[PDB]
């Protein structure tokens, strides 16, 4: 009818006070306290486990006795043990959740909680900064690993108005390493200013020194850290302007180990509140199994909440670990701590005195910032975009236009099979409409692959994907690129994409029966008849969907083209019956030169299109953009520049 | 009312979109009536039906659209409904 | 199981965004004609507000069943789901070996014919692939 | 409703074959575009030895619910199908006034929503129409 406790404390004060409060509490069908010291050895504190909280028949113990060496404080496998009776377990020791984690740590709780909410109270927060684009990296480790997950599950939670919790970008960082240089030069490429990591403070210093260095530390950057990286050391690489925090009342036994006595007690009438309420058995040898009633005791502690403790109200977590933190925010005063305040979970303290942004900044600055030149790639377009070689010096010959106009072909630098060239073109004709609505300069590259991208099983891992340098745009690598092409459930599958004003077609040339792919003549082409398309083309995804496309797809396949171009010179050549290629850019190929006789039929009309990629400016600005170029006699200069372009 | 009046020519000539030129140009009692030119592109665009602004359908519905152009059915009733008299 | 179009199931507990992970990871990239419909994970500890055993149950129209869940747990919303009878006549069962724990541990209220896999109980035996595996020591 | 499809349901309590006549009687030479995909009648008395408020249950496609039967085991059939939970919306109630019996009685057990009609409680005046009527009797 008493309570029987064995445990093991970090110095005399805590196990006497410990056993004085379990007086006190236990009073408010009456309990005690006896604990131990941190035992040395590893296997010190284990058979330690074994005897003085076994023995004991040990109710349950809140541990951190560490050297506050940090560590991880060893008694996971102690923790462990109280698994081996189902006993019950507390975790004291960790602020990580590596002590939460219940296939690992079953019976576990925080009096400091797991660094998640940490970083993600700095995510509401920044709703409160009322921050948008946020970009996060950090060291490889499974805390920090799946940090940043939870961080993201977090982002993953507003899935469910004007913009939103804007994930910037997701890099990482191995563990132990001098220079993130690399990564650094990924935080150049960063444009957001919003700087989101989690480290130790000596890899901080790593952080703040190279980051300087590469002058991302600089002001200009808003760095949200963790407390690990905030804390500590990092104090003498603190970077200028930067804030850390920590939870309200955590790093102090008196209130925070005196909480758990009370939450403890709080467990402990309702430790006797429940059915068949006992103690587990004592020996730990003569126990080869787990107490089942220390299991459901466990689930007491699932079932474990307190009103208010010696911290005040705090109830338990999804992983029962304490509850309704509140992290103070700590701004920097002359590179030192200006205390912001704590944020609970509703409830965040602002400091009286102005913050200091990481520079003189007086508000959160705005990080996402498009550059100017946005690099583009693509492969000469007959229908728009010629791309001549250049001069000897790179210059392009000036041009006159029919109306006399000296045109301007699109500089440009493509590959050995490297080198710079020009293009004359209507396509980058568009781009000076697009430049002239809102200024974007562009880096012109080519584009050598079977389409923008098609996607693709490879030979290895079987990864279906655009195949091209549209996959480069998914990696952004152009900034803002261009082809003239339709779009497809794909490029939807890619990413959304724009509309072209343009009005594509998609047929066959022939050179000049040569009716419809459905006519028998065409369904069944005979040996005399011959067909074929680019390689790794978008109609040959066209015509990847199909039923027929056995013969057509499939039996062309071996007659395919790689080339486009390719596919012109058999045409002109007219070694094949007929070439499937762009009807659009059939109808281009054909003003040029009509040695070929393109069809008539009417199948996957569309547009040209140009490099977009999610959120882009060019979202509304390319959309109406696009609605003035239509809208505009832009739209009937390309005619004009193009369509009237057709002499025969 | 004046497409009648172009069949007598009541005005010099019936401006309408290219699509009511479209579903005006296939069916014709007799042939008289013909499009600005041959039909060439007059203000190129295209129509569909939106829904409220921002609607959660937007990729979905855009899906919906990669469903058209994946269709083909859109030859079939572009036929059904859209084949013309004129041919 | 040549079923093309799938759906799974899992619990709030571990391996959860795990076995969505390379689940949807593996449904990912292939080629396969993979498909699946969706997988409702949850926890059982407290009641369930919308006793969405119904709701994600007339939501599953694919035979196989895959959950990640512990044996007890199983039994809870398997039994559960008995009482949803979903799992009628016609669905497919996959369950985790560690779901399954025990092969001699049968309870009712999983599924009948459930499905899985793990190391051989018959074909493996301990001491012999144990002893070949001490040689992989050497 | 404008439902082409439909499905029904009735308990082997009277008007069973009766409503079910009718029913398909109305159902059958009709030039209509009435459709239907069947209605499960059977006897709550003794247990359902399928649960078969699940196997009829998911043999509902159609959304409108009209079942014969009496209030109360109306209520029995109806709270065992929330507990199936086939109710779920989206689904259509279509109740016999009868089986609704009081229009102040409002059983929760019973789906709701539910749609009858009869005389009316409202429009229809008890004094009123029965003077008219002994006026007829005249």
């Amino acid at each position: 009818k008493i309570v029987n406790i064995g445990a093991v404390l970090s110095t005399r004060k805590h196990e006497q006070m410990f056993r004085e409060a379990v007086n006190q509490a236990n009073k408010r069908i009456q309990l005690q306290a006896t604990s131990v010291t941190h035992k040395p050895n590893a296997i010190q504190m284990a058979l330690s486990v074994c005897e003085d909280l076994i023995s004991s028949q040990v109710y349950a113990i809140l541990v951190s006795h560490p050297p506050t060496p940090n560590d991880h404080f060893t008694p996971t496998p102690v923790s462990y043990t109280a698994g081996f009776y189902r006993i019950p377990v507390l975790g004291l020791t960790t602020r990580m959740s590596i002590y939460s984690d219940k296939s690992i740590h079953l019976s576990f709780l925080r009096t400091v909680p797991p660094y998640s909410h940490q970083s993600s109270v700095w995510f509401e927060m920044m709703r409160v900064y009322n921050w948008n684009h946020i970009i996060l990296l950090v060291s490889d480790d499974h805390e920090g690993r799946a940090a940043q997950k939870r961080l993201e599950t977090l982002l993953e939670e507003r899935e469910s108005n004007k913009r939103g919790p804007k994930a910037e970008k997701v890099l990482q960082f191995d563990p132990g390493t001098k220079n993130v240089t690399a990564l650094l030069m990924e935080a150049r490429e960063l444009e957001a200013r919003v700087i989101i990591l989690s480290a130790s403070e000596d890899d901080a210093a790593t952080v703040y020194r190279a980051a300087a260095m590469l002058d991302m530390t600089g002001s200009g950057y808003v760095w949200l850290v963790g407390e690990r990286e905030i804390s500590g050391n990092a104090l003498r690489y603190a970077p200028d302007g930067i804030i850390g925090l920590q939870l309200i009342n955590g790093k102090n036994e008196s209130a925070h180990i005196s909480d758990a006595v009370g939450v403890v007690a709080q467990a402990v009438h309702e430790l006797l509140e429940k059915e068949n309420i006992t103690d587990p058995p004592r020996g730990c040898v003569g126990n080869t199994n787990i107490w089942k009633t220390g299991p459901l005791f466990k689930r007491v502690l699932m079932s474990s909440k307190y009103a208010d403790g010696v911290t005040g109200r705090v109830e338990f977590n999804e992983d029962g670990d304490r509850k309704f933190a509140q992290y103070s925010i700590m701004n920097l005063q002359n590179r030192k701590l200006v205390q912001v305040g704590i944020y609970n979970g509703t409830h965040v303290i602002p400091n009286d005195r102005k913050i200091i942004w990481p520079g003189g900044e007086t508000e959160k600055p705005r990080g996402y910032q498009m550059s100017t030149r946005l690099k583009i790639v693509t492969i000469h377009q007959e229908p728009f975009v010629y791309v001549k070689p250049t001069m000897s010096d790179g210059t392009c010959k000036e041009e006159f236009t029919v109306n006399g106009d000296p045109v301007k072909k699109v500089i440009c630098t493509g590959p050995n099979d490297t080198v710079p060239q020009c293009c004359y073109g209507f396509c980058i004709d568009l781009l000076i409409k697009l430049a002239r609505t809102m200024q974007f300069t562009y880096e012109v590259h080519l584009v050598a692959d079977g389409k923008f991208g098609t996607q693709e099983r490879v030979q290895n891992s079987n990864k279906k994907e655009w195949n091209g340098m549209m996959g480069e745009l998914l990696s952004g690598q152009a900034d803002m690129i261009v082809a003239p092409l339709t779009i497809n459930n794909e490029r939807a599958q890619y990413i959304e994409f724009s509309k072209p004003f343009k009005y594509q077609g998609l047929t066959i040339l022939v050179k000049k029966r040569i009716t419809g792919i459905n006519d028998p003549r065409l369904r069944n082409p005979s040996d005399k008849f011959i067909y074929a398309t680019v390689k790794q083309s978008s109609v040959d995804i066209y015509f990847r969907r199909q039923v027929e496309l056995s013969t057509m797809y499939r039996h062309m396949e071996k007659h395919n083209y790689e080339s486009a171009a390719e596919a012109i010179q058999a045409v002109r050549d007219n070694k094949l019956h007929a070439f499937i290629w762009d009807s659009a850019v059939l109808e281009f190929e054909a003003s040029q030169k009509c040695d070929l006789v393109t069809t008539g039929e009417l199948f996957f009309r569309s547009g040209f299109g140009i490099g977009m990629r999610k959120d882009s400016p060019w979202k509304q600005q390319v959309s109406l953009s696009i609605l003035k170029s239509h809208e505009n006699g832009f739209m009937e200069d390309l005619d004009k520049t193009w369509v009237r372009y057709q002499e025969c | 009312d004046a497409l009648l009046s172009l069949k007598t020519g009541k005005l010099d000539a019936f401006i309408y979109d290219a699509a009511v030129l479209n579903y005006m140009a296939g069916r014709d009692e007799g042939c008289k009536l013909v499009t600005i030119g041959s039909g060439k592109v007059f203000a190129s665009t295209g129509y569909g039906i939106a829904i409220q602004k921002d609607s959660g359908w937007k990729r979905q519905v855009d899906l919906a659209i990669l469903q058209l152009f994946g269709d083909g059915e859109m030859e079939e009733l572009e036929a059904l409904w859209l084949t013309g008299i004129c041919h | 199981y040549d079923w093309y179009i799938f759906s799974i199931v899992t619990t709030y507990f571990p391996g959860y965004q795990d076995f969505v992970n390379k689940i949807r990871s593996t449904i990912e990239n292939s080629f396969v004609g993979w498909e699946l419909e969706e997988v409702l994970l949850l926890d059982m500890s407290l009641d369930d507000g919308d006793s969405k055993i119904q709701n994600q149950l007339k939501k599953l129209q694919s035979p196989i069943i895959l959950l990640y869940c512990t044996k007890e747990e199983a039994t809870y919303i398997f039994e559960v789901a008995n009482s949803v009878g979903l799992t009628g006549y016609g669905y497919t069962w996959i369950v985790p070996s560690l779901v399954a724990g025990d092969t001699d541990t049968v309870p009712s209220e999983f599924p009948t014919g459930l499905i899985s896999v793990s190391y051989d109980e018959w074909d493996y035996g301990l001491p012999a692939r144990v002893r070949d595996g001490i040689a992989i020591i050497t």
